[PDB]
């Protein structure tokens, strides 16, 4: 097998939707996407996304059903001490009686980093199970749910429309218009605020709009960097050469330690933002 | 060639005459100062301070203070 | 579809979870540390107590 | 068709190089000041962490415009096709 | 012509590439003392906070009419008609 | 011709990118040191502020005459008559 | 051909060569202020170095998009796919 | 006079985009300057001013005649009478 | 193919050459750090010592990548082949 | 000689380009710390004015000679002979 | 061939260039720090002078590389033998 | 011919250019600390002064050695003979 | 010949442009601080002009290894005996 | 043959370091793991004495 042809298959998602026909089939090139409407699903994403997703409350369901109030046993001690660093993390950012905030704040954590902690396996070894079940050699399948931009935007989008509900829901439109043009520049004078109001307008839209966009963004950015690192570093044996194999053992030993810090700040960023977000929606910033 | 040096404590002075360079340990860095330096307030550690007298050696062992 | 086609599926799926498991999963287990901080701090209480 | 594809590659390079170069030095300055704030003042810490990710979301957001262009190029050129 | 949009498309990567580079360093330099101001005096935060505002809107006051210009010639190119 | 419209969307590239580059960075450095002024002594601001839009207008001298120089050789191109 | 496989080279060399420019210049920056603060306080050195990773994995981001991108387009080409 | 005339073009950007580019920054160092004087003594704030204006004139003086050389490139063209 | 040759010699430079400008600059601002940490602490420098050698290895990472792709390019070559 | 001339106006724009971007960060350095001395010892004004001209001869020396070389190629230009 | 060679030569121009930019910067910061630590312990300059040439090591590390490869295209180019 | 003509006035302006731009912003960083030492030492402003001129000599060592070559190749240009 | 002659001048200047440069910005930053020494401490100057000149050493070593090659592509050259 | 030999480089590599990681890396984590769960058990004990 050439670097290319590894690579190549790699690089793909399962999709299935709406032909130009009807609400059947599945997709086999890029192309063929500029006929297609909204209408589509990637069997593979949707499958990886949820598996760790009922493993957190499983993980939970587990847990709460032996809990001691007392001596922790060995396991649960494990467990206890991942859970009071989560608790310590959200402590040392939330303050606030908000009851949505910290079950939020744990499920995305936990789920995140089931989902990150999952990197360490083969990239060759998942998409084998989907392509024997469906009796196709060529089957497109990517395995790691958080290296899709459409996982960390579904997150970014949401947590936004709640940002944008609750501003506009105790404020109203017109107070929403007023917060998005007569601030941060204002004026005791009429004649003088209208000139500031398309620039207090084009500054707090685009600032308002970079916050989901740059989350969605730098969360899948680091993500994607962190599994095409590691891939890069694998293609050394998978090139088939004797020299670039024999290499690849001492630049691979000293690589390997590295995963903690991704697994630790990536969850932590969307938390730490999260609630910063959500509690400057019900105040007057300007 | 000298500036006037004079090492005082809530007691008593400690020191007074004519010095060429006098090297103190201050909170943040040592110091070495000579004649004509613009005006320096500093906080002391707690260490021997050291004395120059036209080109012999001294060392006095302070608790902490402030140099002017 | 080669990237849009997961848009839909996701913001259900994470808006779902986080209030299911704010009503069904999460208020069991956060109970207990009101509960371990407390058998400390009465601990703490029946030495002063005691003394007293 | 050519020189469009050429250039392309050239246009994607500097969308992003320029973008790495400019976060990299300004993470640099904005996390040296948490180092110190962090160091004269001890007990600031948890407040400044959070104020430091907050405007970690001004410090990239113009950058992260320039990456999503230039993926968009990369894999759907908009250039090709207009002659 | 071929030759003006791949220049267009290097024009595009310089007006979104040294904007980037521009606010990414500038941010550092701004929030690198406003987390010393945070750390000196945590009562002044929240003036501050609204300070670092004022003077935010002027660093990518330029960087936006940049990124505006540069998806005005990505999507509806005003040299091709040039002849 | 081509060549001579080509190389405008270059010049206008570097008219408003070397602008925003230059102007990111330097309100960058005065507004940094605009909050570390304002925590010194709070009872000045209002006159900290007018102080700091007087050199803004000096700062922004040159970047807005570029601008609208690109701006001229965006929708009036001056070049292409001269051949 | 040639002129788009020639323009890769080029493409991942700034790809690359602005991503190790500004890290280098960045953990300059960073490491610089870590020295700095364990130097002033000798117990918190556990603690600052612990917060300089924490620093360093949003310095290193969009380095590693464009060293991977770079990388890729090294074993793979998807310039060369467009003709 | 194809080539002169477009690269007339490029060397006025120049000409204007790298005296803008200097003295953004120049003005970002020597007006930050000034603010944290008028912050150290407000007393002190019109004789401050005077001198910032003396210095000034250094500072735009090699700009205001780079301006000047590519308004004359622009209109009345010395090259394009040299073939 | 002279062209992929000699544009590959100029991708080398690049690689190599931005590496060893970002690496000695990086190395001046951890250093000074270092030097003004001796003379502020002796007792600690070897404590200190250990902690530059850790950040030299964090400064260098990206660019020992680019000096091994440069050298690949040199004696091998990835694009000759792709013609 | 058609490519010599026009190719001359980028080597007048970099001599003036490169001068003045050079001259204005450098009298933001040199007047930032002559008004960082003024606004502590005002007594000293007389004197450091006087010692700010003493380095502003120096600091222009090779920008002057940079101008008077652009001036002569532009009214003079000396390669159109050499055919 | 001339292309192949004659870009030998910039590449040459490049790999020498950015290293003396980078080691008289770099040296120029680490270097400054040495002499206020030697002005401020001026009997620990045996220890300070050992722990500076410890980072020059490292500081001029990648530039020995880049030079020592300019110095080989110069005299037995690798390139020329690959046309 | 033409072209050896034309890059040898590309050549004299990056020779002269870059020199004026190292000289304007080498004499800012030492100048200014030149008027913050005299402020701190009235006393010693005659020695101070003598100081400056030793780095100054060392400063523009190389700077005028591109100058001379400069002069040098416009005026009795060795390019021209093929050698 | 005339691609590689008029290569080998852009090279020339390349070669002491930016040594130049780097230079200039390194004495500007390392003589600032022996200043600063000279003024915070007088009675050293002698020593520390000695320690100056062991760090001057350093600072231009690959500078003048970057002069050495220029002079010698200007009255010989390696590269026009390839052919 | 070479692509036999591809899996034998990944599998050496594999081994010294699950082993460098499990015998010396990982010990700290027991050991922090383990002495918490002391603590626990040893602060219980002395609130379970003063209740006594």
């Amino acid at each position: 097998e050439t670097a290319s042809g590894y690579i190549q298959h790699h690089l793909q998602n399962l999709t299935f939707g709406r032909l130009p026909n009807g609400d059947w089939g599945f997709a086999h090139t890029a192309e063929q996407a500029k006929e297609m409407g909204f209408w589509a699903f990637h069997v593979d994403t949707l499958g990886w996304s949820v598996l760790l997703g009922v493993v957190f409350l499983f993980i939970f369901r587990l847990a709460a059903k032996k809990a001691t109030s007392g001596q922790p046993g060995g396991l649960q001690n494990f467990v206890e001490v991942m859970v009071e660093f989560v608790d310590t993390s959200v402590k040392d950012t939330f303050h606030g009686r908000n009851p949505l905030i910290a079950p939020l704040a744990l499920t995305v954590f936990v789920w995140i980093f089931l989902l990150n902690l999952i990197d360490l396996v083969p990239v060759d070894y998942l998409p084998m199970l989907a392509a024997k079940i469906t009796g196709d050699e060529h089957l497109f399948f990517r395995a790691v749910a958080t290296t899709d931009p459409n996982a960390t935007l579904g997150l970014s989008i949401s947590v936004f429309a709640l940002i944008v509900f609750y501003s506009i829901k105790v404020k109203g439109i017109g107070g929403f218009l007023g917060e998005l043009t007569l601030h941060p520049f204002s004026s005791k004078n009429i004649v003088v605020q209208i000139l500031l109001i398309p620039v207090n307008f084009l500054l707090e839209f685009v600032t308002l709009i970079a916050k989901p966009v740059s989350l969605a963004l730098r969360l899948f950015g680091n993500m994607y960097a962190g599994e095409l690192i590691f891939i890069l570093i694998a293609v050394m044996f998978g090139s088939g050469m004797f020299l670039l194999s024999a290499l690849g053992v001492a630049l691979n030993w000293a690589w390997a330690v590295f995963h903690i810090l991704i697994i630790t700040l990536q969850a932590f960023i969307f938390m730490m933002l999260t609630i910063v977000y959500l509690s400057m929606a019900h105040e007057d910033n300007h | 060639i000298t500036v006037h040096c004079d090492i005082v404590s809530a007691e008593a002075e400690i020191f007074s005459g004519l010095v060429e360079m006098v090297i103190a340990h201050g909170a943040l860095g040592d110091l070495g100062i000579a004649p004509g330096h613009a005006p320096l307030i500093t906080d002391l550690k707690p260490g021997p301070i050291r004395l120059v007298k036209q080109g012999e050696q001294e060392v006095y062992y302070i608790s902490g203070g402030f140099l002017e | 579809m080669n990237i849009n086609a997961t848009l839909i599926g996701q913001s259900v799926a994470f808006f779902i979870f986080v209030l299911f498991c704010m009503k069904f999963v999460w208020p069991p287990v956060i109970a207990a540390l009101q509960e371990r901080q407390k058998k400390i701090a009465d601990g703490l209480d029946a030495a002063n107590r005691a003394a007293r | 068709m050519e020189t469009v594809v050429g250039l392309t590659a050239i246009a994607v390079a500097l969308l992003i190089g320029l973008g790495a170069l400019g976060t990299a030095i300004g993470f640099g300055l904005l996390g040296g000041k948490f180092l110190e704030g962090a160091a004269r003042q001890p007990e600031m810490v948890p407040m400044l962490q959070v104020k430091m990710f907050i405007v970690a979301g001004l410090l990239d957001a113009v950058t992260m415009i320039g990456v999503g262009i230039a993926l968009f190029f990369t894999f759907a050129n908009p250039f090709v096709g207009q002659i």
